[PDB]
């Protein structure tokens, strides 16, 4: 998830 | 509708660095309360329902130089899939929900 991180 | 600050907004989306796919799909996310990579949402921001586009973001509107590569200019294409407003539960949540109600906290 490194677009819409955790 | 147009992205904007509280609105929820659904985008595909792939992600390529230095030419090579690293993710991509679809997502929907809660506009204007950094939930997403920064340079992303900047590039975001305006686009109507239907828009398609691409986006460079350089790694100081991303992950700067730790990177999660360093350095790296983030590329995207990008569709702007929905807009809509934001519910007040998601707006206190800071987040977006999933559209099947749900009553909860965090
Ligand atoms: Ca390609
Ligand atoms: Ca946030
Ligand atoms: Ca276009
Ligand atoms: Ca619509
Ligand atoms: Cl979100
Ligand atoms: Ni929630």
């Amino acid at each position: 998830g490194i677009v819409k991180p955790w | 509708m147009k992205v904007g600050q509280d609105k929820v907004v659904t985008i595909r989306y792939t992600l390529q660095v230095e030419g090579e796919v690293l993710d991509q799909g679809e997502l929907s996310y809660l506009h204007g309360h950094r939930n997403l990579i920064p340079g992303l949402e900047e590039a975001l921001e305006g686009r109507e329902e239907g828009e398609a586009f691409q986006a460079h973001v350089p790694a100081e509107k991303a992950y700067g130089a730790t990177g999660h590569p360093p350095h790296a200019t983030l590329d995207f294409q990008v569709e702007v899939v929905k807009v809509r407003e934001a519910t007040p539960e998601e707006l206190l949540h800071g987040h977006a929900h999933p559209s099947g109600h749900h009553h909860h906290h965090h």
